[PDB]
């Protein structure tokens, strides 16, 4: 009654029919991070190539979608760089929590895409006080990630760092997409650096913002 | 010249107007169409030994 490798073939037979739609891509890729299936490459690409095949995409299917691709670590450029195509079409349609989940993907994934970059940057810089400063820390990391120096969003972003102390996973994202900016505003960096005094629950941002001080070169903390 | 009274078209000229084209058989139509839908088979069918489909969208592993 609790089998792992018997819902990977109830997975496996859904995603391998003939008219997969978007809802049961985005919920069978969703279903492969939370049970964590590295192991199995072949079932993630039965995925990534019914996420290509889609052609209705709401708000809500995508950002589970790029959210499961990003987490669970899958790469497939062509298959993520269209959908960016959803993306510029639903844009209005996203809720601020969504709009940083797509920018964090297609942005983490070198998506060049500059049509999507600038209205995503145009939606934080004009509703900044609807974005939570995590969702801040995950457009900055798109629009770095995706190839666009966009310092307006840069100072933009630095401006919630100093006002509302952040997460650490929150700073820690925030100073690697400075780093690829190669910023190293002093006014902000150190606006993150109070963050990493509470503990932190990962290595992965711990290991992270110490590459995004040494790239800049401020000191160890 | 009884013979001027005969009919003067031949029978070999009635059987060349009479059966002017040789019919199309019923079975023709079955044997051409199939022959043609088994490489519709062979090519598109997912259970075919020689399926399109993994050279057409290739696969990801």
């Amino acid at each position: 009654e609790n089998d792992v490798p018997a819902i990977l073939k109830e997975i496996d037979s859904l995603v391998s029919r003939e008219a997969v739609s978007a809802k049961e891509v985005s919920d069978a890729a969703v279903a492969l991070t939370y049970l964590q299936v590295k192991a199995n490459r072949r079932l993630w690409g039965k995925v990534l190539e019914k996420a290509g095949a889609a052609q209705d995409y709401d708000a809500a299917s995508l950002t589970n979608l790029l959210w499961a691709i990003n987490t669970g670590g899958v790469e497939h450029f062509k298959t993520v760089a269209e959908l960016a195509g959803p993306a510029v079409s639903l844009l209005p349609s996203l809720s601020p929590v969504q709009l940083s989940i797509v920018v964090e993907a297609l942005g983490g994934a070198g998506v060049k895409n500059y049509e999507l970059y600038n209205k995503a940057s145009a939606v934080v810089v004009s509703k900044i006080g609807e974005f939570k400063p995590a969702e801040i820390a995950r457009v900055l990391y798109g629009v770095a990630f995706g190839g666009v120096n966009d310092v307006a969003l840069a100072k933009a972003a630095g401006k919630v760092f100093a006002s509302t102390e952040v997460d650490s996973r929150t700073a820690a994202q925030a100073l690697y997409a400075l780093a690829k900016l190669g910023r190293a505003d002093k006014a902000t960096v150190d606006a993150l650096l109070k963050s990493f005094k509470k503990g932190t629950e990962s290595a992965s941002d711990a290991a992270a913002a110490s590459f995004a001080l040494g790239s800049l070169s401020f000191k160890a903390e | 010249d009884r013979v001027l009274s005969l009919p003067a078209v031949s029978k070999n000229q009635v059987l060349e107007n009479v059966f002017h084209t040789a019919p199309k058989a019923p079975v023709e139509h079955l044997e051409k169409m199939v022959s043609a839908n088994s490489k519709v088979y062979d090519a598109l069918n997912l259970q075919s030994k020689r399926v399109l489909i993994w050279q057409v969208k290739p696969a990801l592993f």
